[PDB]
């Protein structure tokens, strides 16, 4: 009710475009047509296959009033018992950061500028015969940052090596 | 490996 949406990825239906560092070789945007709807997300997978450092950025957001922001993440994460012999290589976290500014910076990512607010770890993994029944576990966390004093921020998303499902990613704050 | 399940790049 008192709640005021500044960024939705799900309901924007696959039309925002989030900045890859680096380009091509590690988040991708992809979709689910089983339902209905299709489903969007963004998604990484690079479990067994050397050290992982992918950023995910989002488009610049006007904060206008908002004070502290909400983040609300829903994703899903997969068990790394699923990959044979990654007991080494593979995670089941990711970071989630921010960034504030004035002026839309574009395409230029420089992750100096960022600001962790946490680690993000998952309350189920989703195992293998889940997975392979198209049944996964959805997990859902909120963090919230403040006081902004800029015009705008972008949030990002680092990983490290996981295999992770990004599906939703909302942020308001309360009026 | 796929993060998600029957899922493809959308572009
Ligand atoms: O639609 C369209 C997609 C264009 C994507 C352009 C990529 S994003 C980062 C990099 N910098 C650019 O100027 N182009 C690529």
């Amino acid at each position: 009710p008192g709640e005021v949406v500044l960024l939705d990825f799900a309901a924007a239906g696959g039309e925002l475009g989030w900045l890859t560092h680096p380009y091509g070789k590690g988040w991708d945007l992809m979709q689910n047509i089983m339902n209905d709807m299709p489903i969007y997300m963004y998604s990484v997978c690079n479990v067994m296959s050397g050290d992982q450092d992918n950023w995910l950025r989002t488009n610049w957001v006007y904060r206008g009033e908002a004070e502290r922001i909400f983040i609300e993440l829903k994703f899903t994460v997969r068990d790394c018992n699923s990959f044979p012999g990654g007991a080494s290589s593979c995670k089941e976290t990711f970071n989630l950061y921010y960034a504030e500014s004035d002026l839309d910076y574009g395409t230029n990512f420089q992750k100096r500028l960022f600001t962790k607010i946490d680690t993000i770890a998952p309350d189920e993994i989703t195992v293998s015969s889940d997975f392979e029944a198209r049944h996964v576990k959805l997990n859902v966390e909120e963090r919230s940052v403040g006081p902004l004093t800029r015009k705008g921020f972008y949030l990002a998303f680092q990983d490290i090596g996981a295999c992770v499902a990004l599906l939703s990613v909302r942020v308001y704050y309360k009026k | 490996w796929l993060a998600y399940p029957d899922s493809v790049p959308y572009s």
